């Protein structure tokens, strides 16, 4: 479905919103390149 | 048969 | 199953 | 969750608890998709083999929670259901296909630092992120271990648990079970040769399996903790309800551009 738009989901107030990462997140981001 | 095949809902 | 309070308003 | 760790406060603001009124028992997890709509796995609500049939006024929804049992008086929000929806082709008997349910909240919730909805994938996000290899994140207050020694400890966690685990390829999922895998499921976990563990376990259901997009920096719910054979067994993977193939139904029933 060609569906984004309106209403900011997914951007987590204590984290993304504050430019902080949580402790295990980068494991996820890295699994897209495959590492660590 | 889920239950039979040893399946389990969470 | 070690649960606390919740306003009885919700348990009725 | 097995082999996970404590979540930090605020790390999964869309995690919702499915709480039974009487007796007061944590029944599953769920997710906030909106200020009024909460998505869960259907067998939380409807499992005839264990005589399990809930009606909107049996349960409560507690949103914002960190602790499993505590009454987080200032952070959490406790809601009543207006209507429960179970997917008309939900197969509890044979293979647990279309294990999905929505529940609409009698009144909408106020969003905070601890309450905020996850995204639902679109085609490209489903396309690019559901790949064998890529890790998802599962959270929930369910059982820490498959079985344990009775009365020597606590088998369910004090706080919300997190585990990250990768998505397995269909063929491998398919030859891990003798149960009829459908294109509305995925399985996830580590291989025995992988040397890492984790799973979800009972009471973790309905909890969201999410991914984070590196490009828009947001989280998408790709699956719903559904079923499995035991918990955290070698050569055994957990199965989740593939949300993206079930999204048109979720469209039909949210019916957003209406009354």
């Amino acid at each position: 479905t060609f569906g984004s738009g309106e209403a900011d989901c997914g951007l987590r107030p204590l984290f993304e919103k504050k430019s902080l990462e949580d402790k295990t997140e980068r494991e996820l981001l890295e699994s897209y390149i495959d590492g660590r | 048969d889920f239950l039979a095949e040893g399946g389990g809902v969470r | 199953g070690d649960f606390e309070e919740i306003p009885e308003e919700y348990l009725q | 969750i097995v082999e996970g760790s404590d979540a930090e406060i605020g790390m999964s603001p869309w995690q919702v608890m499915l709480f039974r009124k009487s007796p007061q028992e944590l029944l599953c997890g769920a997710s906030l998709i909106s200020d009024r709509w909460v998505l869960t796995a259907a067998h939380c609500l409807l499992y005839p083999p264990w005589d399990k049939n809930f009606t909107e006024n049996d349960l409560l929804v507690r949103i914002g929670k960190h602790s499993r049992t505590r009454y987080e008086r200032n952070i959490e929000k406790i809601s009543m259901l207006e209507k429960i929806y179970i997917h008309p082709r939900y197969n509890w008997r044979e293979n647990l296909d279309r294990d999905i349910a929505l529940m609409k909240l009698k009144k909408p919730v106020a969003f905070s630092d601890y309450i905020h909805p996850v995204c639902l994938p679109d085609r490209e996000t489903a396309a690019s992120l559901l790949q064998a290899g890529y890790k998802g994140r599962v959270t929930g207050w369910g059982n820490l271990k498959e079985t344990w020694t009775a009365n020597v400890g606590k088998g369910q966690p004090s706080v919300l648990q997190v585990v990250n685990l990768p998505i397995v390829e269909r063929p491998v999922c398919k030859d891990s079970t003798r149960i009829r895998i459908t294109d509305n499921m995925f399985c996830a976990g580590y291989k025995p040769d992988e040397g890492k563990r984790g799973d979800a376990c009972e009471g973790d259901s309905g909890g969201p399996f999410v991914m984070k997009s590196p490009f828009n920096n947001r989280w998408y719910q790709m699956g719903i903790v559904s079923w499995g054979e035991g918990c955290d067994r070698d050569g055994k993977y957990g199965f989740y309800t593939h949300v993206f193939r079930l999204k048109k139904w979720i469209q039909k029933v949210i019916d957003q551009f209406g009354e």
